């Protein structure tokens, strides 16, 4: 498996614009690119609001959040049967590939992968609050 | 990126929305929340707080004693305390146009000025004060003490001067010296100060520092307190006919119990009052001599704590552990003194309106109203602070492994008991008082007034009988000649205190009937499900069925999401948040009680009470009603008078409460699609998308949107209150 | 007597509270007919106001200086100067009412909880067994001092669910 | 004496509601946006 | 940023990843349940704090836990 | 065979269940070494609508 | 007639019936009984 | 079913026979209460010799516009 480039010249679905655009944002700390194969033209449902049309073959959208793009991912995913995967781009033109990490959807489980925040035992053995005061700064029992 | 502000929190100043701000504001006393935080850092930043807060405190009461000397009429009040109105400050008003000047002009003065209904001038007057200048001199003396304490609090955080952890921990020490020092002392100090200045000034005899190192209190001159006859200061009393700020009638007794009070001001006694003080001095003297310091004599708190379990077992392990439980827990000993201090405040409010200390105080009804109701609502927010503080203590504080089967553990223990039998008793008490009430309405609705129920309160009613009241008749203890406690105190103090509280022209323990006894019931209502909401927070806080770690979440957070069916207002700052509307609601009923029957009381009728206190119809025409024609007639089309001010407070209060109730029905999903809707509005409209936001601009948090509307519902309430209070008591007097 | 009070067979307010209330009837009468309906009606109410005024101070109620009744809670002086049927007989007539339904209740909830579907027989109501527990919740008190005394009233501690702590 | 003038108030009331509320806003505001080094 | 753990508790449903709708969540291979798979957040920066993975989990008591912790752009999901 | 017998009644002992104190059916025990083998069935719903749970063998008591 | 005696024996309709039926007897009560404060 | 409670309320609990004769005295009225628990006192007088609540549906003028002059048609 190897991480895919994104690629700028790739058409997009047709639409006529929105005012639930980009904004600001997308200048000045960052923003999303998903990015799609359609197998077939057809009429889609736009997360920020309207109806556009995927073309045939690569499709290329830009999005304010991560939220917006996992929509349309879950959306092209559960609608038409896709494999969508996205992107976030800084102003310098740093691209960053987010989902899926691995190539693999996160539903089923995959090889190599290493679990975090794990904690090794349940709820009602955490410890009182009064053994994680007077921290360096405010701590839940459970961070530890 | 990250802001200087705040300093104590880093993932706060990382924030780059204007929750930031809301939330450093709110978060700068939350000392134990800060970053690199420990326990003797802590108790230094209390400590520092602590005196800057005496500093404000001494510099406000400087600041009331200035403006008493430079704009009030307090040479003029002193020589006519009954027909002439007190002046509180000046009024310098550029809006203001030639009928708010002269409408405001009045008093005597030369401007627009206040009249003052704190009631300082009746307490001034009695402890001494009888000119300008020595409220003046008292003035700059409280400004150089608050200015020495600030002093101070910035010297304690400075290296050479920062007490060390175990110096705060030395409960032994610091109770001794505040109960025989802070306590003792300083009531001793009063005593000399009632006996050398306020006693000799109240017979006509200027005392004051040029002269009291010669002018002797008594003319035999300590004499007697040395050799023991202490009798001889008690002998030659002011007489019945002695005017106050005279030696018309004038006796030279310094301390004397004869009860009562004074015939013509309708205060208390002075004499009564200093050896009040020297009883109460002697024995905090006395008390502060109880824990073992440096001494080798003396008691051990977690001694005394740990022996005192029950054989039986009833108690579990008793009070082990309790002593490490409360000295290491700052938010328990908080809790402690703030219900110790709302109790104390509630009875400072009942018994300065039934024994009234200061001279010419009765006489003045918007002093009474206005000194009762503040101190009441004082009291009840001081009492959801104490139940707050005891929550914050069992998540914070609280440490099961330490206080394992003692009291503290027992309570955890059998909490559902506790909250049920609660809920049992606000329901019945609810229930019954609110049915009571409309079965009246429906009865003086229907034109039958005798048909409804109207329970005559005999318990309260034979208390007043036991205190001494005839007009009952169960002649018994106080009330009967024949009786040992009768008889036992007609040569001390029983002949006075017969004849203030016979007399019904005195808010000295007042006559009660069935509306009394309905107002009483529904005060009971307010004060026990205040109780059940808070007990029920704090028992809660932990954890629960819904919520099994709520422990691991902090004192306040705002739910823990749409899951489990909702779990909206599921913190324990929730439970004081929907608390302090019972408070306010009961504190509400307590002053309305307070104010119509005062009312009925100065207008002569307690008739009109006594048959309208039953329904509440009564309550809301009688009362409500016909109180406040007058209020909301300070501004109209046909001019205005002096009473606009409080016309414009009162719809000003109604705004404010108003407008909580938006930030309490309204919440923040609409605000914030509202609020990035108007964000696109100004990114995109040219000749102003040059001038952009420093923080991104977000909708209120949950936790803020409840403090916003509970602090606008508060504000409201208690303006709106009282400017009808005070408004509809000048006006009617 | 009692708290300064005096019977309302002997109290002048109530004798003019009356006539204040007769007064405005008779004046509201005197617009219509004699052989109407609303003077039928007004004089049936005229009636009943004098047949209750007669009956309350015939029970010796005890009045205030407004003219109308007052009642006594405390028990001592309820049965010490015939004022026990204001509150005391109603009082245990209230216990005895609150006491029986509360006991057919729970002899329906204990009763359907044994079944195979609890939730069915408390949305739809079993007529028979609710009609026959209410008819013999009679004997509430003594079954319910007997169950106490049993022990069977009460469930245990290990049985119940409780918080976390 | 510690008595003021007469034009005490028509000074120190302009004064506590317009220039030291002005100023302190003025620094309070510029003081929050400080940006960390 | 918002603190995101898992506790021992998790029987591997997968339920709570395909809740989530940012991506946070994700399978690994476990052994200590039927399924030989358990729930992990090593991307808890995007994190939100909609607790949509603790309505979805069917353990008793849950085996997710959402803490909010501090806010950021991300974690107030704001598109500005 | 460890653990209680499929279809007997069980109370649970783990202080942060909704059904903590309270009487449940055994459906299945795991017979690997899991933390939870002991599946339990109750009658009631929790707040979230779920009727069975995965426990230890010490966190079941026979009742 | 079975399901129609069910339908009869639900919550709503039992409470209908029974609240008829104290409510009637109270008002019977007050009105063969007229004004009864005391026993 | 409304509807025609209204007009047999008309036709029989009110007094538009009589509110026809005089519509600018008597006031209009079509809801009598039983003499039960001293709710009595809601019968006002309307007028016309009767006793009852004064209604506001505007209903007596309604049927004054149609043409109705008796209960029987009510
Ligand atoms: C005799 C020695 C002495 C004295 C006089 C004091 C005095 C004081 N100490 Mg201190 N302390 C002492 C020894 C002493 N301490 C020792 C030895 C230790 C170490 C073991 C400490 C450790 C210590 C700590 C840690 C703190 C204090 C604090 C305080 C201040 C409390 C502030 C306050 O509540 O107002 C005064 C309270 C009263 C006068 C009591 C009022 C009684 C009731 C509530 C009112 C009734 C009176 C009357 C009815 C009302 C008047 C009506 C009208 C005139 C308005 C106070 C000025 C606090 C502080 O530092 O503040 C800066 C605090 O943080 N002390
Ligand atoms: C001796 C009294 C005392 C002391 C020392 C404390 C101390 C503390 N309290 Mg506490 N409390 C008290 C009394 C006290 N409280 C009382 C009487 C109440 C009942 C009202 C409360 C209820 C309470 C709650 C619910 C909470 C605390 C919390 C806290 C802790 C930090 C929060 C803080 O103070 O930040 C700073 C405080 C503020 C910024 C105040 C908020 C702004 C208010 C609403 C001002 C509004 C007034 C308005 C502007 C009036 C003007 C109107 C006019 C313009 C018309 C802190 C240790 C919090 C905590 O423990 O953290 C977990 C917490 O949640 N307290
Ligand atoms: C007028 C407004 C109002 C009223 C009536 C209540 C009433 C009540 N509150 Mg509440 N509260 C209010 C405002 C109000 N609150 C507000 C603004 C807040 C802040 C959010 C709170 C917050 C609050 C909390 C946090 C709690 C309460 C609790 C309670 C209950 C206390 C128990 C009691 O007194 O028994 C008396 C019972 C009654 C007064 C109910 C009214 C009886 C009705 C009128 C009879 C039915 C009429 C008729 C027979 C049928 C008509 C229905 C028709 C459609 C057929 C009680 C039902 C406490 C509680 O739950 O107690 C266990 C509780 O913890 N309140
Ligand atoms: C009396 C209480 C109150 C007040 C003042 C407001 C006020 C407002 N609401 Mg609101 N609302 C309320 C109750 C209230 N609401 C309640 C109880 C609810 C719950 C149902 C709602 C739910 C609600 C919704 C859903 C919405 C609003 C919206 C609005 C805004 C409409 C814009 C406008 O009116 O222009 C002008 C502003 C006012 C008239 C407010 C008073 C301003 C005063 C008169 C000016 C005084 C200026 C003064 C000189 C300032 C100097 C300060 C000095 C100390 C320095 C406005 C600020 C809408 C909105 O967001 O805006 C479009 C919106 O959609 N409200
Ligand atoms: C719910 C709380 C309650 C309260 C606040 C009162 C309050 C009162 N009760 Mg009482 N009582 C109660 C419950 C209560 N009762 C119950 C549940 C019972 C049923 C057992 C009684 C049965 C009762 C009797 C038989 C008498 C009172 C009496 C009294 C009055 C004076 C006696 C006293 O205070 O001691 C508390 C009362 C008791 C412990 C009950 C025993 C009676 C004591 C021993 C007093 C008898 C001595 C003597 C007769 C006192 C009269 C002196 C003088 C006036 C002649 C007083 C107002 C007395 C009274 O005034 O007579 C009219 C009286 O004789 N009560
Ligand atoms: C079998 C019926 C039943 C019984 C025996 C009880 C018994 C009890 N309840 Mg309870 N309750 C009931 C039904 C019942 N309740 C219902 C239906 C509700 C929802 C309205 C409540 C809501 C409730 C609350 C909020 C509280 C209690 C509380 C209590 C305890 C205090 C006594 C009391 O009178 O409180 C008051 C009782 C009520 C407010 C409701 C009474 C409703 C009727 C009269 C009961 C019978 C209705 C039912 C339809 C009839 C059965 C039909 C069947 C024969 C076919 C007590 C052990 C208190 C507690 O926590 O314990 C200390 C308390 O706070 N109950
Ligand atoms: C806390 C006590 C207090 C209060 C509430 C007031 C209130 C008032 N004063 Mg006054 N003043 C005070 C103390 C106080 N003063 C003291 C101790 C002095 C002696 C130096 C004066 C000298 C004074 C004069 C000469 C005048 C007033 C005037 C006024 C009125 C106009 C507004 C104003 O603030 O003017 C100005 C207030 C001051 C110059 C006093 C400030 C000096 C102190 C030491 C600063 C305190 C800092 C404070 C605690 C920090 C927090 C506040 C804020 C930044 C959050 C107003 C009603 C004017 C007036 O009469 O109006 C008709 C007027 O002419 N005051
Ligand atoms: C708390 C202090 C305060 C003070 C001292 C004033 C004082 C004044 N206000 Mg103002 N106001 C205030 C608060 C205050 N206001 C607040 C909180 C609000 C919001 C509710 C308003 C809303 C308000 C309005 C809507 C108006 C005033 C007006 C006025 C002026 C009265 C006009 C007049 O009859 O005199 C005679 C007028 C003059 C002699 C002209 C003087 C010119 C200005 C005021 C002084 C010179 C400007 C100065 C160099 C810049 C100062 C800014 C400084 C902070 C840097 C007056 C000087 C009126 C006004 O502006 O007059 C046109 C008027 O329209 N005020
Ligand atoms: C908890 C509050 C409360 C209480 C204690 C009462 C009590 C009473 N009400 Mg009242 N009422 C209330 C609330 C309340 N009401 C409310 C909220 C309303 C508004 C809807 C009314 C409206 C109302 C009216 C309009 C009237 C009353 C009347 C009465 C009296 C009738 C006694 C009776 O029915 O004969 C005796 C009852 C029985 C014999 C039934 C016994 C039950 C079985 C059959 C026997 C079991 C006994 C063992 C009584 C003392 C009547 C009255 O005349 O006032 C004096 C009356 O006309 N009430
Ligand atoms: C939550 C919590 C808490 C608690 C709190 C509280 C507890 C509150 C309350 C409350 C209150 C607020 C109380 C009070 C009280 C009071 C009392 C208890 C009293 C009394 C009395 C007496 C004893 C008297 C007697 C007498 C008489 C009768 C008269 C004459 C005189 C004589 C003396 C004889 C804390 C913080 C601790 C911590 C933990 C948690
Ligand atoms: S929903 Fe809960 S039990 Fe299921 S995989 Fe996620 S964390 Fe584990
Ligand atoms: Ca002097």
């Amino acid at each position: 498996w190897t991480v895919p480039t994104l690629n700028p010249d790739t058409p997009s679905p047709i639409f006529g614009g929105s005012t639930g655009g980009l904004l600001r944002k997308a200048q000045t700390e960052e923003f999303y690119v998903i990015t799609w194969e359609a197998k077939k033209e057809q009429i889609f449902e736009m997360p920020t609001g309207g109806a556009a049309i995927m073309r045939q073959g690569p499709n290329l959208l830009k999005f304010g959040k991560k939220e917006q793009c996992l929509a349309l991912t879950t959306q092209l995913r559960n609608k038409f049967k896709l494999t969508p995967c996205f992107y976030r781009v800084f102003p310098d033109g740093k691209v960053q590939y987010l989902h899926p990490a691995d190539g693999v959807y996160p539903e089923k489980v995959n090889a190599g992968r290493v679990g975090a925040n794990q904690n090794m035992r349940r709820i009602g053995q955490n410890v009182n609050p009064i053994k994680v005061k007077f921290s360096g700064r405010m701590m839940s029992p459970a961070e530890i | 990126a990250t802001k200087l502000f705040p300093k104590f929190s880093q993932g706060l100043a990382q924030d780059p929305t204007t929750r930031r701000i809301w939330y450093g504001l709110a978060m700068a006393h939350d000392f134990e929340s800060h970053d690199g935080m420990t326990e003797e850092n802590l108790y230094q930043k209390i400590f520092a707080s602590h005196f800057g807060q005496l500093s404000i405190i001494f510099l406000w009461t400087s600041g009331n004693l200035f403006h008493v000397a430079w704009q009030g009429n307090f040479e003029q009040w002193v020589t006519d305390p009954v027909h002439i109105r007190p002046i509180a400050h000046a009024i310098w008003d550029p809006h203001f146009g030639q009928p708010a000047v002269e409408a405001f002009t009045r008093g005597g003065a030369s401007g627009p000025v206040n009249i003052s209904t704190s009631g300082v001038y009746q307490w001034w007057y009695t402890i001494g004060m009888r000119t300008n200048q020595d409220l003046y001199v008292g003035s700059v003396f409280l400004a150089l003490v608050s200015a020495i304490f600030l002093f101070a609090g910035w010297l304690h955080l400075q290296p050479n001067f920062q007490p060390s952890l175990s110096w705060f921990k030395d409960a032994e020490s610091r109770l001794n010296h505040h109960l025989s020092g802070l306590f003792g002392v300083s009531s001793l100090a009063w005593t000399g100060h009632l006996v050398h200045v306020a006693i000799p000034e109240s017979r006509g005899q200027h005392v004051g520092w040029d002269n009291f190192l010669s002018v002797l209190p008594h003319p035999q001159g300590l004499t007697p307190f040395f050799t023991g006859n202490w009798a001889a200061y008690a002998q030659s009393p002011d007489t019945a006919s002695h005017v106050f700020g005279t030696a018309q009638g004038s006796g030279q007794a310094i301390l004397t119990f004869l009860g009562g009070f004074h015939p013509q001001t309708q205060s208390l006694w002075l004499t009564d009052m200093a050896h009040h003080h020297l009883a109460i001095a002697v024995i905090f003297i006395v008390a502060g001599h109880m824990y073992r310091t440096n001494f080798g004599i003396g008691h051990r708190m977690q001694a005394i704590l740990e022996a005192h379990t029950p054989p039986s077992g009833s108690l579990g392990a008793g009070h082990k552990g309790l002593f490490d439980t409360v000295n290491n827990s700052l938010h328990f000993q908080l809790g402690l003194a703030l219900a110790s201090v709302g109790t104390i405040t509630s009875l400072v409010a009942q018994h300065m309106y039934s024994l009234p200390p200061y001279a010419f105080q009765a006489i003045d009804f918007t002093t009474q109203a206005a000194l009762y109701t503040h101190h009441q609502y004082i009291a009840g927010f001081i009492m959801c602070g104490a139940f707050a503080h005891g929550a914050i203590f069992f998540i914070r504080d609280y440490d099961p492994e330490q206080n394992k089967g003692n009291v503290l553990a027992r309570m955890l223990d059998h909490k559902e008991a506790l909250i049920s039998h609660l809920s049992w008793v606000s329901l019945f008490l609810g229930f019954h008082t609110l049915g009571l009430y409309v079965h009246n309405d429906v009865m003086q609705a229907f034109g039958t007034p005798e048909k409804q129920i109207l329970i005559e309160p005999v318990f309260a009613q034979w208390i007043q009988a036991a205190h001494g009241k005839a007009l009952y008749g169960f002649d018994f203890l106080l009330s009967s000649k024949t009786s040992a406690a009768f008889a036992n105190g007609q040569s001390l103090w029983l002949p006075g205190w017969l004849d203030a509280i016979n007399n019904n022209q005195n808010s000295l323990f007042l006559t009660i009937g069935p509306g009394d006894f309905l107002v009483h019931h529904a005060i009971a209502l307010g004060l026990h499900t205040t109780t059940l909401i808070l007990v029920k927070g704090a028992l809660d806080a932990r954890g629960s069925k819904l919520m099994p770690d709520k422990k691991d979440f902090g004192y306040s957070f705002p739910c823990d999401g749409p899951g489990r069916g909702g779990t909206c207002d599921i913190s324990a700052y929730d439970a004081f948040y929907l608390a302090v509307f019972w408070m306010l609601n009961t504190i509400g009923w307590v002053t309305f009680y307070w104010h119509w029957k005062h009312l009925t009381l100065w207008q002569g009728n307690v008739a009109q009470f006594d048959e309208s206190s039953t329904y509440l119809m009564g309550w809301l025409r009688d009362y409500l009603w016909l109180n406040s024609s007058q209020l909301i007639n300070g501004y109209n089309p046909f001019g205005m008078n002096s009473l606009s001010v409080w016309a414009w407070t009162f719809l000003f209060g109604h705004l404010i409460y108003a407008t909580g109730f938006m930030f309490l029905i309204s919440w923040r999903g609409y605000w914030q699609e509202l609020i990035e809707t108007l964000v696109w509005a100004h990114e995109k409209t040219p000749l102003a998308n040059l001038v952009y936001w420093k923080d991104k601009p977000v909708a209120l948090s949950i936790v803020q949107a409840r403090l916003v509307g509970l602090a606008h519902f508060s504000v409201g309430y208690i303006f709106t209150y009282a400017a009808f209070l005070i408004a509809s008591t000048s006006g009617r007097f | 007597d009692i708290a300064g009070l005096t019977p309302c067979s002997e109290s002048k307010a109530y004798a003019k509270l009356e006539k204040k209330e007769l007064k405005t009837l008779e004046k509201r009468l005197k617009q219509y007919e004699a052989d109407s309906a609303p003077a039928v009606a007004l004089k049936a109410t005229m009636e009943r106001t004098k047949a209750r005024f007669a009956n309350y101070a015939k029970a010796g109620l005890l009045c205030g200086n407004d003219g109308l009744p007052h009642l006594i809670a405390d028990p001592g002086l309820a049965l010490k100067y015939g004022h026990a049927g204001e509150v005391f007989i109603p009082t245990f007539g209230f216990l005895y009412v609150a006491g029986y339904i509360g006991y057919v209740g729970r002899q329906y909830l204990i009763a359907v909880k044994g079944e195979a579907k609890p939730t069915d027989k408390e949305i739809i109501i079993d007529v028979p067994l609710a009609t026959k527990l209410a008819w013999q919740g009679a004997g509430w008190p003594l079954a319910a001092v007997q169950e106490l005394q049993r022990g069977t009233l009460l469930e245990k501690e290990e049985n119940i669910t409780v918080s976390p702590r | 004496p510690f008595v003021p003038p007469s034009w005490a108030p028509s000074v120190f009331v302009p004064l506590t509601g317009l220039v030291l509320p002005a100023i302190a806003m003025a620094t309070l505001f510029v003081y929050i946006e400080k940006e960390a080094p | 940023a918002h603190i995101v753990k898992i506790y021992d508790t998790c029987i591997g449903c997968t339920q709570c990843v395909r809740a989530c709708p940012l991506d946070v969540l994700e399978m690994v291979p476990w052994d200590g349940c039927k399924a030989s798979q358990m729930a992990s957040a090593p991307r808890t920066e995007d994190c939100v704090g909609c607790k949509r993975c603790e309505t979805a989990c069917p353990t008793d008591f849950l085996s997710v836990r959402v803490y909010l912790g501090s806010e950021s752009t991300r974690s107030m999901g704001l598109s500005y | 065979e460890v653990g209680p017998k499929r279809g007997s009644l069980v109370k649970i002992l783990r202080p942060e269940s909704y059904w903590f104190n309270q009487v449940g059916k055994v459906v299945s025990v795991d017979q690997s070494g899991v933390r939870y083998p002991v599946v339990v069935r109750f009658e009631n719903q929790n707040y979230a609508g779920v009727t069975t749970n995965n426990y230890a063998l010490d966190e079941v008591v026979a009742a | 007639m079975k399901d129609f005696t069910t339908y009869l024996s639900t919550a709503p309709v039992i409470a209908t019936i029974w609240f008829t039926f104290t409510a009637g007897l109270l008002i019977e009560i007050n009105r063969y009984f007229p004004d009864p404060l005391v026993f | 079913i409304w509807l025609s409670g209204m007009y047999f309320h008309g036709a029989r609990f009110s007094n538009y026979e009589a509110w026809l004769s005089d519509p600018t005295h008597i006031k209009p009225s079509a809801q009598v209460v039983w003499p039960i628990v001293g709710q009595e006192i809601l019968n006002g007088d309307v007028g016309g010799g009767f006793q009852g609540i004064q209604i506001t549906s505007g209903f007596f003028q309604l049927w004054r516009a149609s043409g109705i002059t008796s209960e029987l048609q009510l």
